[PDB]
């Protein structure tokens, strides 16, 4: 139990709290290397990089230069350092911005509130927190401007809405007004233990002899902000990373893709080729050292040991056959994803033009997951919802009126009782005649529509007037009758003020009593007295309530309100009844001391008042019902089914109530009528648990029939959530999850946002997107494999936390439909073909070994072998992954089922890695065999008995090795554009004019010697020709018949669909 | 729209394009093109192969096996030729020995017809490893050009023979210390009536060799041979012993590395005339012996063809890929034929 005392602060600081220091960065200028050097080296690319370059400094072992690849490893080392220093100043800039926040603190040497930093508010400061300024800390509020401690505060941080929450002060220490008093109160809070659970809260508060307890109601947490109050005074209990905001939150994880994973063990595997390799060229090379010892004797063979001649030929095969993992190939990566995350973030069909934001996608090490993904977590409100409750349609009198009516029912058909659909104007027109019985009915309807509420309205400079609502659909009926002409203007205590735009003049209503809503009741009523001098009483609420106390003698319009109550509640919107009736001042003169009875009643509130109330609604006269909507944003349904077509799993986490979460799945066709809610609202661990084992039992027991499988959808309390997450309950929770069609998780906190994501993804191997908005689904944006952000709107805390930063929901479609499938199949061919066109030549440097005794001689220049992968082969990757599309835009987005072929992972595996790195080595063989036939002796050439020799052979070899790979590459491209025709015949074409260049003047200046007289023979003899004619495509040949017999008689469904394109 | 992205084909990734299909109707030409065009050239190069008339007689083991008083046959497993003609007589050796102990073998061979074509002499060699690792690079390019290089100044490469009793060795690295040292006699005597033909020596390594190759700067009081080169210089160099290693162009075939185990060597070459049928002879001084590597030197006489020599594998792997098109072009014309895909254009499981 935390013990604090509330004015000393230098005795209760003694137990060691905490100061108000929030801290988001992860680096400091005291372990930035060790931590990042660490998290970078962990790797094993970056591993063998490093041992390679550490290898290759040493002399006498490498044929090749000694500072590329040290130097290309510490430039991208350079690159990902500077970008984790900028995210780190990224970070630090907000938290000092965050710290620099100007608090009120209540010193004891100026006995007097004085204009400190949130910094340093230690736990027991009684601090005051002003109009519109964010509570520094958890602070239990003592007093405020209201006459009874009330107040309101938005938790847009620790909620997802807007409406103002309901807060109050205990009445034995609500009357602090002044602060020359604070000096006076005294004693302790014995709080809880810093926890996580926003909703509850239990203390005791003793002050001079008596103690008060405490409960939510006083509980303020750090991430509200007053609004609707001058000031407030609070002791603050918890601060700093304790409050139940800060301490449910996570920091950023690593965030891996599935090709990461699959690459770290294709590395592993090649390691394992590559000491095979090492380990047979060196047993080779002993073996033949130890027994040729006399043939061998031109080369004075030291032969003194024979381990340090085996630890030095391992070295110098390691250097010569490491090029099996280059580092071309993981630069290349990195820029064709940084390519493709520009590419994405450039197209108009993603651009929203009303706020004028495009995408944007802030990590591009993660686009390759925008083709593979299975489950979809969004919060409500902001990213389906749009925060705009209004009020749509009214039915009075036995008519129903809307402003926009459709021209497929606007002949209302006289079917006896009225139904169909008239303009407001006809309204107005029945409004202001006199001579109509249901004008009295109609003026009644809508005082009920502005006065009934506890909207609190504000002007602005500009004269329209915004009006602060605790509930949305209170505020949307006053904006209802505010255009309609019954404005609603300034709210004094215990009166009310209406400006009336149809006759100019300005009435008010004199409040007599209020009940307040309740989720039993239903219900709310309002007891007024008019300018008439009569009382009558307003009542708002459902028709499941009402519709038992009314008079059916006394009303004749309850036919046709229960079938408009009928027809608004087959379009999913919201509805209310709206009664009334005058009453007498003598059962007003007996209600009000039955209100004083239980205003006496201070051991029972919550029971005596209400049901007090409920004396005098014994009957009501029915004046009609209203439909308030919760529009959503445009295009939000078809991109729900076109989702679910693709056959990814969408649920639904928000911070609203219940009732409101399932209409809204509802709106949005998300959920349906015949879909059986599986409803877990349990309170306790025990009964939650009985609750999951009856709904596994009885969905074990039946045959999941598809229909059925398909009409099942499941809805999870907060409560409920909060122990169906346990160790325990997790594996029932997982297995009545995935047998539904769609989750809906309501009064969730921002911590569970992503313990359900990390439950997912720990009891699963599927990859994950969670897209939302506002700040407390961040944590959720931090857990998903994928994270996405609402842009655009205010408070873009999600678009700057998220991966990625979208307009709206509806381009999420297209994010994960084209370029989302696009890419997946670019980047992975674009790392196969990275692991191809290397292998097919360093190969030729092992086929080598058994014609040279073993001793690691290669037959390229040192600087060709270098240029190989900077000059010749840097395109086709290039337009590979970046500009091929294997499928039309058009067609992806008419067949969602291909989305598939990249969900299960059908374009990147083991398997086919292994095939290309097998042909690689097949066609490497190849060329080493057909050249070393080609020219047998050197007796090749015919130009006056000259011969070749090594290098003029090598030349041979590393062009037709070019080719290959050239043509290959050729081979797999689906589209012929422009960059792919300067490409791949282009880098032909550059080696074949730029060789004669560079061995006719670098010879000179003393760069690679060995080409002196290499372009006469070779370039001047038909050998060279007519083997560069007929290897390739010998090499080819076998590519070219399979992929002609699996594209005729074997065909995918991609390949279908190119079959489908081509012609049609 | 500030930041409205651009409307340009590029940026929305709508290229102009052509997308190629595989289909019978354009593959299946392809192949029967490819059958059509490499056949005759896989038969003209095996024509141009087989015109190549040479001769070749392993003369390595003539020391113990060859007769020192008369002519006796070479052994079958020695002796290679390929004419437009029959041999009446088979080539046959001798074992000379002069005074001091230096031997040769006199090899006596006949060619059946007059080859009307420029004649060429190799020497040939097997299992000498030109390539290894710790042999291609033992050799200083400073002193092939004449540069007095001083002892420090010595590359490193040639570590094992570099430098010796404090002294500079000329020709730097184990390329020149292990050189073949077998002298062919400049002339092939013909016996019974037949001419002399005399060869030529000159214009035989690369066009630029005779310009890298230069007269050395040295002077002879600095230099000393290398350990194999003792025999020929004993007591060391002198101002006269000194080769010229721009016109020494046996030296300069050598240094020139070759890249397999089993190697030619130009030697001797004749242009100016062609040599008419009869009996001729050839001298060979016997002075490196095969018992340093465990090899078969041999001495070769070929002529040129238009890939040079008498080598098949061009041809046979033109006519491999033409055999190869053709067989899968009839294989998948006759599945096409007797076996209609029927796919259909709107057949889909989506
Ligand atoms: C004598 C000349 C022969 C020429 C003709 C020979 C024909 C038969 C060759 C080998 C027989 C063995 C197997 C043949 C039987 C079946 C072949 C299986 C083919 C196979 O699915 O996997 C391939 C591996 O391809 C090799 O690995 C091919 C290599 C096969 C392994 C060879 C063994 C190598 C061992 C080392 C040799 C060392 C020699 C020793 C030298 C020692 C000297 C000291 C994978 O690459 P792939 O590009 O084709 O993948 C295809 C293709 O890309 C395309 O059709 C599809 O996409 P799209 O439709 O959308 O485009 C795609 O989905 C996929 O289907
Ligand atoms: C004729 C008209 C057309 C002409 C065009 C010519 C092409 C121009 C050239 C454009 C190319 C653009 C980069 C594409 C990949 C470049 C090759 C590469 O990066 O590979 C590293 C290493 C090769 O290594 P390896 O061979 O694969 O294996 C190890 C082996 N050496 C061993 O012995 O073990 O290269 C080097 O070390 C020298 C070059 C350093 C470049 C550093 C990266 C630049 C970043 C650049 C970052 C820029 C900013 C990026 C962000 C915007
Ligand atoms: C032609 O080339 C061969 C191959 O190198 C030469 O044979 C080698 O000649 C050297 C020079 O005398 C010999 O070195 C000597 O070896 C004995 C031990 O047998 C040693 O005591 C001497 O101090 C000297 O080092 C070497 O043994 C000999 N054989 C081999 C296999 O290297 C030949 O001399 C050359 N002839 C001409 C005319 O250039
Ligand atoms: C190629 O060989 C022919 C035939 O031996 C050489 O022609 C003869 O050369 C000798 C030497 O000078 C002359 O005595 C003969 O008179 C030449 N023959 C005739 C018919 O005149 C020819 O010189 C050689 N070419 C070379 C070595 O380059
Ligand atoms: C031609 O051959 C004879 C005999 O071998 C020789 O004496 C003569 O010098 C040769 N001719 C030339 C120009 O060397
Ligand atoms: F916007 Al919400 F839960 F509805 F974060
Ligand atoms: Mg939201």
């Amino acid at each position: 139990p935390r013990v604090i005392h509330i004015n000393d602060s230098l005795a209760n600081s003694s137990f060691g709290y905490s100061d108000n220091h929030i801290s988001t960065t992860k680096y400091n200028f005291a372990t930035f290397l060790p931590k990042f050097l660490f998290q970078e080296f962990s790797k094993y690319a970056n591993l063998f990089f490093l041992c390679t370059s550490a290898i290759q400094q040493v002399p006498h072992v490498s044929p090749t230069n000694r500072y590329t690849t040290i130097g290309t490893l510490l430039v991208v080392l350079i690159v990902s350092a500077m970008k984790e220093c900028i995210e780190d100043i990224k970070r630090a800039n907000s938290d000092k911005e965050l710290n620099n926040s100007t608090a009120e603190i209540f010193s004891e040497a100026h006995d007097d509130f004085v204009e400190k930093r949130w910094i340093d508010i230690r736990v027991g400061d009684i601090i005051r927190v002003k109009s519109e300024e964010p509570i520094p800390a958890d602070t239990i509020i003592l007093s405020s401007s209201e006459p009874e401690g009330l107040c309101y505060i938005e938790t847009a941080n620790l909620d997802g809405e807007t409406n103002l929450k309901i807060k109050q002060s205990r009445v034995e220490t609500a009357k602090f007004i002044d602060v020359k008093t604070l000096k006076n109160m005294n004693g302790k809070v014995v709080s809880e233990q810093p926890n996580s659970s926003l909703y509850t809260y239990e203390g005791t508060m003793t002050l001079n002899d008596r103690q008060i307890p405490l409960s939510p109601d006083q509980m303020i947490l750090r991430g509200a902000t007053l609004r609707n109050t001058a000031w407030i005074f609070g002791l603050v209990i918890f601060t700093g990373h304790e409050t139940k905001l800060l301490r449910n939150a996570t920091a950023t994880p690593i965030k891996r893709t599935a090709v990461e994973k699959i690459i770290n063990r294709q590395i592993i595997a090649l390691f394992t080729v590559l000491i095979v390799l090492i380990l047979i060229s060196s047993i080779g090379n002993v073996i033949m050292s130890t027994a040729d010892a006399k043939h061998l004797s031109y080369l004075y063979l030291e032969g003194t040991n024979k381990a340090g001649l085996f630890f030095k030929d391992f070295l110098t095969f390691w250097i010569l056959f490491s090029n099996l993992v280059p580092i071309s190939l993981f630069v290349t990566v990195e820029l064709i994803k940084y390519y493709q995350a520009f590419m994405i973030g450039s197209d108009l069909d993603l651009y929203y033009e009303k706020t004028d934001t495009p995408t944007v996608v802030r990590t591009s090490s993660l686009v390759e997951e925008l083709g593979q993904i299975e489950y979809i977590f969004s919060d409500k409100t902001g990213t389906l919802t749009r925060n705009i409750m209004e009020f749509k349609s009214c039915s009075i009198a036995g008519h129903c009126y809307i402003d926009k009516i459709p021209e497929d029912k606007t002949a209302t058909v006289e079917d006896g009782i009225e139904v169909g659909y008239r303009k407001f104007d006809d309204l107005k027109k029945k409004l202001n005649d006199p001579s109509d019985e249901d004008s009295p009915i109609i003026n009644d309807f809508l005082t009920l529509l502005a006065t009934c509420h506890t909207v609190i309205p504000e002007f602005q400079s500009d004269g329209s007037i915004k009006y602060q609502a605790a509930s949305p659909d209170e505020g949307a009926l006053v904006q209802g009758g505010a255009d309609l002409g019954y404005k609603f203007i300034i709210r004094k205590p215990n009166s009310v003020t209406v400006l009336l735009e149809e006759t100019g003049e300005e009435k008010e209503y004199q409040l007599l009593n209020i009940c307040e809503f309740n989720s039993t009741r239903k219900r709310m009523s309002a007891i007024f007295r008019f300018p008439d001098g009569s009382i009558k009483l307003f009542c708002k609420g459902a028709d499941t309530v009402i519709l038992e106390r009314l008079d059916d003698e006394a009303n004749q319009y309850v036919e046709a309100t229960m079938r408009h109550l009928e027809d608004y509640a087959s379009e999913g919107l919201r509805t209310l009844c709206l009664a009334m009736r005058d009453i007498s001042e003598g059962e007003y003169e007996e209600w009000n001391s039955i209100y004083n009875e239980a205003a006496t009643t201070l051991d029972n509130r919550a029971e005596k008042l209400d049901e007090a109330a409920n004396l005098i609604e014994k009957n009501l006269i029915l004046i009609g019902a209203t439909a308030i909507e919760d529009k959503l944003q445009d295009g939000v349904p078809e991109t729900i089914h076109t989702l679910q077509e693709a056959g990814i799993k969408i649920w639904v986490l928000t911070g609203d109530r219940q009732e409101t979460a399932i209409n809204i799945g509802m709106s949005c066709r998300l959920l349906s009528e015949d879909m059986n809610l599986l409803i877990i609202n349990e309170e306790t661990r025990d009964d939650t648990e009985r609750n999951l084992l009856e709904k596994i039992n009885a969905l074990n027991e039946h045959q999941l029939s598809t229909h059925d499988m398909n009409t099942l959808a499941l809805v999870i309390d907060g409560k409920s959530l909060g122990f169906a997450l346990e160790p325990e309950l997790e594996d029932y929770l997982l297995t009545v999850a995935k047998l539904c069609k769609a989750v809906i998780c309501c009064r969730v906190s921002p911590l569970q946002k992503a313990l359900v994501v990390k439950m997912v993804k720990r009891k699963s191997s599927s990859l994950l997107l969670a897209i939302g908005d506002g700040a407390n689904d961040v944590s959720m944006i931090q857990a998903a494999h994928v994270g996405v952000g609402i842009s655009g709107m205010e408070g873009m805390q999600a678009a700057r936390s998220a991966d990625i930063a979208v307009g709206q929901f509806k381009f999420l479609k297209k994010l994960l439909l084209v370029h989302g499938s696009w890419s997946y199949q670019r980047i992975s061919v674009a790392i196969l073909y990275s692991f191809y066109k290397n292998t097919a030549l360093y190969m030729t440097q092992f086929w080598y070994v058994f014609a040279n005794a073993f001793s690691g001689q290669s037959i390229m220049e040192s600087w060709t072998m270098s240029f190989y992968n900077l000059f010749f082969t840097v395109w086709p990757p290039f337009v590979i992954g970046v500009f091929d599309q294997f499928v039309s835009s058009r067609l992806l987005e008419r067949y969602p089922q291909l989305y598939k072929l990249g969900q299960k992972g059908q374009f990147f595996s083991v398997y086919i890695f292994w095939g290309w790195i097998i042909n690689g080595f097949f066609h490497s063989a190849i060329v080493f065999i057909g050249t070393i036939l080609i020219y047998r002796y050197g007796f090749a050439l015919n130009m006056h008995g000259e011969l070749a020799d090594h290098w003029s052979w090598g030349v041979t070899v590393y062009t037709t090795s070019v080719i290959i790979v050239l043509g290959k590459a050729a081979l797999v491209t689906n589209q012929w554009t422009k960059f792919t025709l300067i490409a791949i015949p282009g880098s032909l074409l550059f080696w074949l004019i730029f060789f004669p260049i560079y061995a006719s003047i670098f010879p000179h200046a003393n760069i690679s010697r060995e080409y002196y007289g290499v372009v006469k023979h070779t370039y001047g003899s038909g050998v060279f020709w007519l083997t560069l004619i007929v290897l390739p495509i010998f090499a080819l040949v076998r590519d070219f018949l399979w992929k002609y017999y699996k594209r005729m008689y074997e065909p995918e469904t991609y390949h279908v669909i190119q079959e489908m394109q081509k012609y049609n | 729209t500030s930041k409205k992205p651009p409307n340009t084909a590029f940026r929305q990734q709508r290229l102009k394009a052509w997308q190629p299909i595989l289909s019978p109707q354009s593959v299946l030409p392809l192949l029967i093109f490819v059958a059509c065009i490499f056949t005759p050239i896989g038969i003209g190069l095996i024509v141009s192969a087989t015109k190549v008339q040479d001769l070749t007689i392993d003369y390595s083991h003539c020391d113990t096996k060859a007769s020192t008083t008369a002519f006796e046959d070479i052994p079958k497993k020695y002796i290679k030729y390929h004419f437009k003609s029959k041999v009446e007589n088979k080539p046959q050796w001798r074992l000379t020995e002069n005074e001091n102990g230096e031997q040769s073998c006199e090899l006596q061979f006949e060619i059946p017809n007059d080859i009307k074509k420029s004649i060429f002499i190799y020497y040939k060699i097997t299992n000498f490893y030109q390539n290894h690792r710790r042999y291609v690079q033992s050799f200083d390019t400073k002193q092939i050009l004449g540069e007095p290089i001083k002892k420090d100044d010595l590359d490193t490469s040639c570590s094992p023979i570099r430098s010796r009793e404090d002294k500079i060795i000329y020709p730097c690295g184990l390329i020149a210390n292990s050189m073949f040292n077998d002298t062919f006699s400049q002339v092939l005597s013909g016996i019974d009536d037949t001419e002399d033909y005399n060869l030529t020596n000159k214009h035989i390594s690369w066009s630029i060799d005779r310009h890298r190759f230069k007269t050395t700067k040295y002077n002879a009081s600095d230099i000393v041979p290398p350990p194999n080169w003792m025999k020929k210089y004993p007591d060391g160099y002198t101002d006269e012993n000194l080769p010229d290693i721009h016109t020494w162009e046996e030296f300069q075939v050598w240094m020139r590395t070759a890249a397999f185990p089993k190697f030619y060597k130009l030697t001797l070459k004749n242009e100016s005339a062609s040599l008419p049928k009869g009996k001729y002879q050839m001298n060979i001084e016997l002075n490196y012996p095969i018992s340093l590597f465990g090899g078969t030197k041999s001495f070769v006489l070929t002529t040129n063809g238009a890939i040079g020599g008498r080598n098949m594998s061009l041809g046979v792997l033109y006519l491999i890929v033409a055999g190869l098109c053709a067989l899968f072009g009839i294989i998948f014309l006759v599945k096409l034929i007797f076996q209609p895909r029927a796919m259909g254009d709107h057949t889909y499981l989506n």
